[PDB]
């Protein structure tokens, strides 16, 4: 409705990209929801570590001769032109990096993926969050999604990782034992 | 040497500030689980100033 | 481990018949040695004793 | 219910494993402090196993040790196995005295419950 | 938590596993009720200490009844191939030294001189554990696929079984005994050693010692079922295998004669002083009683009865000792 | 050229080997299989009745070779949790459901007023049947495997059973006594081991399930006898036909992991490798 608060609104790219690993790796997501997000991962890389080389030779034919870039060139020493060309393409990268159009389509795809978790287990989708680590960054919790999917669909599933069927026991959670007591410790 | 005494010492400390609480197992013959159960302890009064 | 050897024999009926001090009960004799009115017995009726 | 004084003979090992299969097995023991010698024997196992495989992890690294490793094969081998059995007779020795230390804890419960002790009572 | 943790935490849980009882800390685990009785911590606990004699009897009623499992004989014979492999390479230079030049570089003509020719290379590939990848090969081959063909199987039958399948993986006895006694590393391996003894020798030669290895071990075998039954015919056995161990020191002296390792040539292995026919007699005997081979499927049936009724007196420690005698009960 | 030569030498002689075993268990488990479907097809169940629905034969003598695929009954009530492991049956996957089947109660309190204690309740696993892996979430909690044995016409019968304390008794004055025994008619199989090329690995923390580890499925029931359950598992065969889990019959049960067929296999792939190796041989 645009005005309902998701219950992720105020999670951040880890945070959603951990959430989604979860969901798979406890089989709450199938392999099936996968597919167009994991694509967009990947074309995400690709748009993230080939800008500056697409954008090297194109400011060599637009901005870098234009007017201030030669006058840079020509009356200062070759450090301060080079300077001056990293700090151009590195602010542009930057800039590429916050606005980008495939970050804003893998983003979209986390989001439909988070709807469809919303849409399986309720409220309770706020529970696939935790304390992440800190230098664990959104893009490692994809590739743990794709490392996760290439092992279940292929070759070696059930000979050295878990099978993405469930083989549970069907007991009733209501009245069978659990691990943990309310308040105090249990032998 | 002093690190040896130290150690024991030390052993022996943490024995004596382990004794005020009284952590037992109790035995809940309805539900057939054990529980640890903390409680104060009584002792004559000549052990506390010691 | 412990049932290795602790079971010989499974039959309380046997050694009932080869040992109990009773008449053996494959007799012939026991099918119309007295006459009795029973009237209808459409049920196995079990007898007690003492 | 044990004699007392400095003349008399301490507990033998017979002795300290009868008392502890009376205090696990018996009745007329209650459910305490048959717990409390189930959680010693529990416990206890943990020490002797860890003693055992840290001697041998030292003994290992000691068999290779700068003079060790240029020592006859008589004089390596003492000297290899020597840290083997300072850990193994450490381990061993604190599982055992753990194990009866909580043992003769129970042991004292048991008789202080059945009024087994002259000089004592509520 | 984040860099260290997630490595040392692994190391820590083998640690555990070594030490605690598995079966025990499993059974701790599921602590709850399910409409039975008995499943609570205490009885758990006695069942856990009941189960340990249990599960030594039904381990070794698996390794006697079932089809025998490598896995299950490796762990029974675990130290001769694990720690102690090197004890082998000690034994089979003793048995050659008489001839392997080994008393010109830094050693005598004892025990002594034998441990320190194999560990002068050091502790590993080129000295201790040096041929110990291929003596587990060796006895993944000859001793396992013997008892995996005669399981339950007369005195007899053994003998002839392992006779066959001896005679069949000799070669690969033949290279470890080589690689065993190159004290310069000439060989780099099991291949390059074959391949240089058939290309300088033939292929004939892979087979020097395969009839005095044989007997050896028809009297080995014997032995061993002896040691099992508990007889007192294991000094008899212990007489029979201290008689027979010349067949073993000539049949490494006929494995290493051609070869460059040794001084003495084939026909020459005969001609070597009689008194060192007992090369390594004594240590020999001390490591095979103190680690022999536990081969579960030839245990006879007195073998058999004298574990289990073994396992069964230990079974006898769970009553009380002050048990009033009750008139009911 | 020599060091190739004696590494075909060795290689042949080695899959030689290998195909040499591998045939002779071919035919071991081949005929061991003829005789098993005999015995199957003569079709005379044993009851396991009394005492032996205490202590069972196989656990009591510790013979499960000789109680392998071997027709057996029992009655008793299964309880409500079931067991899930993967596998496939005619090709398909699915999963083995398996329950636990209490054939003896054993009550141990005196202060039957005082206390309402939990009885010991002797059980053995009982292989349902087979669920493909579309129908798993068909399996209901507490199903209803077979209809509930008929009542005993004898007055005498209604009293609880010496040995397996169970009454047949549909309404039972003891409210907490009261019991509703099914029979059953299966085979008494062994457990499975644990084998990671054969594709038999359980993630027993995940929940996924790949063969039958019948120690893990009794502790995580909390199940007694867990000894007399490792000992083997009865698999449930119906008489002639066989709505999830669908049981087995005397022709569908589920094979063995050793096969004819998988020796077979193995054999020709052995025969293949020696072959090619003398023949490399041969050409160097
Ligand atoms: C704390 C020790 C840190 C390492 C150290 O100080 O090494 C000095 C030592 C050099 O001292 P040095 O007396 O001048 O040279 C020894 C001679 O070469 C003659 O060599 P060496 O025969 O004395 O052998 C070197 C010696 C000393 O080396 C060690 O103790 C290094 C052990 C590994 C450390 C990691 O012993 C060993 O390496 C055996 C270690 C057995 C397990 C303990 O370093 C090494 O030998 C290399 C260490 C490499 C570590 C990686
Ligand atoms: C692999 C081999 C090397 C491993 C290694 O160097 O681990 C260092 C190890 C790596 O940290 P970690 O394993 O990620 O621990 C995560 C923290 O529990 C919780 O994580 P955090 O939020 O504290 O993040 C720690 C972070 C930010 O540092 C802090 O927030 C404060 C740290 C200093 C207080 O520090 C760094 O990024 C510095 C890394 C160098 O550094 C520490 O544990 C830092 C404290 C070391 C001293 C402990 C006693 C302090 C009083
Ligand atoms: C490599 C060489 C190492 C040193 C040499 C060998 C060890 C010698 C002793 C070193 C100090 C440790 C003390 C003993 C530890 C022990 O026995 O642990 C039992 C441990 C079993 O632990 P557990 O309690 O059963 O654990 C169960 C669960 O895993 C528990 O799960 P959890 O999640 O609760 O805990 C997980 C993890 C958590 O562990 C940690 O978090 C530890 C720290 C992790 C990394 C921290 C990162 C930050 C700092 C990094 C270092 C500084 C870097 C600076 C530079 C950076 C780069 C610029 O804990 C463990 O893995 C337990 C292992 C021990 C942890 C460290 C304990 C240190 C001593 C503590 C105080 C002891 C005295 C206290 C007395 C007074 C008390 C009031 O057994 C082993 O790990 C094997 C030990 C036996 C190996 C051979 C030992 C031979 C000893 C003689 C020396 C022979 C020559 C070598
Ligand atoms: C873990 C690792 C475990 C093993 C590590 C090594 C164990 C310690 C060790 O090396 O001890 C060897 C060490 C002697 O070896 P060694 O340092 O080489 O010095 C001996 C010379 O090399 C010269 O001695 P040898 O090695 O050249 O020959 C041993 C010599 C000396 O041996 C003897 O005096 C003992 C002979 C015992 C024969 C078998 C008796 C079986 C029971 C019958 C009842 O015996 C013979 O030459 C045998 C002649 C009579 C044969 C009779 C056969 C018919 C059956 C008669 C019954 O043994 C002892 O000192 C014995 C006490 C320990
Ligand atoms: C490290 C770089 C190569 C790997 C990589 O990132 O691959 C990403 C993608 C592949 O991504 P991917 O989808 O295959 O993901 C696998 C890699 N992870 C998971 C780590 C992201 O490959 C490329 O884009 C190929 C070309 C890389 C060229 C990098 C040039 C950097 C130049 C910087 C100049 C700065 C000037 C100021
Ligand atoms: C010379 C060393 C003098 C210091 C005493 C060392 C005692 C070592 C033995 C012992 O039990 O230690 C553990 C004990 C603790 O084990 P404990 O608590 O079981 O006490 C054992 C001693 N009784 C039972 C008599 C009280 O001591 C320590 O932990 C002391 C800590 C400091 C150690 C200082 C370094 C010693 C280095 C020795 C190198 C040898 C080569």
């Amino acid at each position: 409705n645009n005005l309902r608060l998701k219950p992720w609104f105020h999670w951040t790219d880890e945070e959603r990209s951990h959430a989604i690993f979860s969901a798979y790796e406890k089989r709450i997501l199938k392999s099936e929801d996968l597919p167009s997000f994991l694509r967009a991962n990947r074309i995400n890389n690709v748009s993230t570590w080939v800008f500056p080389l697409i954008a090297l030779p194109l400011f060599n034919q637009s901005i870098f001769k234009l007017g201030f870039a030669q006058r840079i060139l020509l009356t200062r020493p070759a450090i301060e032109w080079h300077c001056f060309k990293i700090a151009t393409v590195a602010a542009s990268w930057l800039a590429w990096l916050n606005f980008s159009p495939f970050y804003r389509k893998l983003e979209n795809e986390k989001e439909y993926l988070l709807d469809t978790l919303e849409s399986r287990i309720g409220i309770n989708v706020l529970d696939l969050n935790d304390a992440l680590p800190r230098w664990t960054t959104s893009q490692e919790y994809n590739r743990r999604t794709q490392q996760l999917y290439n092992q279940r669909n292929g070759f070696f599933a059930g000979l050295l990782y878990p099978q993405e069927e469930s083989s549970r026991p069907l007991v009733d959670i209501a009245s069978f034992p659990k691990n943990l007591h309310k308040e105090k410790l249990t032998k | 040497l002093l690190l040896y005494i130290l150690w024991l010492e030390f052993y022996q400390f943490y024995h004596i500030l382990s004794f005020y609480g009284n952590i037992n197992w109790a035995f809940d013959y309805d539900e057939y689980i054990w529980t640890l159960e903390l409680d104060t302890r009584r002792t004559r009064l000549a052990n506390n100033y010691i | 481990l412990s049932l290795i050897n602790q079971y010989k024999s499974l039959n309380l009926s046997s050694s009932i018949k080869h040992n109990a001090p009773f008449i053996n009960r494959d007799l012939y004799v026991f099918d119309d040695l007295f006459s009795y009115n029973l009237g209808d017995i459409t049920t196995k009726k079990s007898l007690f004793n003492d | 219910m044990e004699p007392f004084g400095t003349d008399e003979r301490n507990w033998t090992h017979e002795e300290k494993d009868i008392i502890t299969r009376f205090l696990k097995y018996d009745k007329h023991v209650n459910l305490k402090t048959a717990e409390m010698v189930y959680s010693a024997e529990v416990e206890s196992a943990y020490f002797g196993k860890a003693g055992a495989l840290a001697g041998g992890v030292i003994s290992a690294l000691f068999f290779n040790f700068p003079i060790v490793r240029n020592l006859p094969i008589i004089r390596r081998s003492v000297i290899g196995v020597l840290p083997f059995l300072y850990c193994y007779t450490w381990g061993k020795n604190t599982q055992e005295e753990l194990r009866w230390l909580k043992t003769f804890a129970a042991y004292q419960r048991f008789v202080v419950y059945h009024g087994q002790h002259c000089k004592l009572w509520v | 938590a984040n860099f260290v943790i997630p490595y040392l935490k692994p190391v820590a849980d083998f640690w555990n596993s070594l030490c605690i009882d598995q079966h025990q800390d499993s059974l701790f685990q599921f602590k709850g009720q399910t409409g039975s009785l008995g499943t609570d911590w205490t009885s758990k606990y006695l069942r856990s200490e009941q189960d340990v004699y249990n599960h030594k009897y039904l381990q070794y009623h698996k390794r006697v009844h079932e089809a025998p499992e490598l896995t299950d004989v490796i762990s029974d014979n675990v130290y001769r191939l694990t720690l102690f492999a090197g004890v082998e390479r000690v034994l089979s230079v003793r048995q050659a030294q008489a001839i392997l030049k080994t008393q010109f570089a830094g050693a005598t003509e004892n025990i002594s001189g034998a441990f320190q020719t194999v560990l002068n290379g050091g502790i590993f590939r080129r000295g201790y554990f040096r041929g110990a990848l291929l003596n587990l090969l060796q006895f993944c081959g000859a001793p396992y696929q013997s008892l995996i063909w005669s399981r339950n199987s007369g005195i007899t039958n053994q003998v002839i079984v392992s006779s066959i399948f001896e005679a069949f993986f000799y070669p690969l006895d033949t290279v470890k005994t080589l690689i065993y006694n190159d004290v310069q590393g000439k060989y780099k391996g099991a291949f390059h050693c074959a391949s240089q003894v058939v290309q300088n020798a033939g292929w004939s030669r892979l087979y020097a010692g395969i009839f005095q290895k044989l007997i050896f071990n028809s009297a080995l075998i014997f032995h061993l079922n002896q040691v099992w039954d508990g007889s007192s015919q294991q000094w008899a056995s212990l007489a029979l295998v201290a008689a027979a161990y010349p067949l073993l020191v000539l049949k490494t002296r006929f494995q290493v004669a051609g070869t460059p390792l040794a001084l003495a040539t084939s026909n020459e292995v005969l001609k070597v002083n009689r008194k060192t026919l007992y090369a390594g007699l004594v240590p020999y005997l001390i490591f095979n009683t103190l680690f022999a081979y536990e081969f579960a499927a030839w245990h006879s049936s007195t073998a058999q009865e004298r574990v289990i009724g073994g396992l069964q007196n230990a079974m006898k420690q769970f009553s009380s000792p002050a048990a009033e005698q009750v008139w009911s009960s | 050229n020599v060091t190739g030569k004696v590494a075909l030498a060795t290689l042949g002689a080695l899959t030689g080997y290998g195909a040499f075993y591998h045939y002779n268990q071919y035919l071991n488990l081949s005929a061991r299989w003829q005789q098993i479907q005999e015995n199957i097809a003569k079709d005379q169940p044993f009851d396991v009745d009394g005492f032996d629905a205490k202590v069972y034969p196989w656990v009591r003598e510790n013979n499960v070779n000789d109680w392998e695929y071997k027709l057996v009954k029992m009655r008793g009530y299964f309880k409500d949790q079931r067991f899930f492991v993967r596998r496939k049956r005619d090709g398909k996957e699915g999963f083995l459901v398996f329950a636990p089947f209490v054939t003896a109660v054993e009550r141990v309190n005196h202060r039957l007023k005082q206390k309402d204690l939990l009885p010991v309740e002797y059980s053995v696993f009982v292989n349902l049947g087979w669920v493909p892996v579309e129908n798993k979430k068909d399996v209901e909690l507490g199903g209803e495997v077979c209809p509930p044995m008929d009542a005993p016409t004898d007055s005498t019968l209604f009293v609880n059973d010496t040995f397996t304390g169970f009454n047949p008794d549909p309404a039972n004055p003891e409210d907490t006594e009261q019991v509703t025994l099914t029979e059953i008619t299966g085979i008494v199989r062994r457990g499975e081991q644990q084998d990671i090329l054969a594709r038999r690995r359980n993630w027993n923390k995940e929940g996924i399930y790949n063969w039958v580890d019948l120690d893990y499925m009794g502790k995580i029931f909390r199940l007694f006898n867990l000894d007399a359950i490792n000992t083997a598992y009865i698999e449930r065969v119906v008489p002639s036909f066989e709505l999830y889990p669908i049981p087995a019959t005397k022709d569908t049960f589920e094979r063995p992991l050793n096969t004819p067929e998988r020796h077979s296999t193995f054999f020709n792939f052995y025969a293949a490798t020696s072959a090619l190796s003398f023949i490399s041989m041969l050409l160097l």
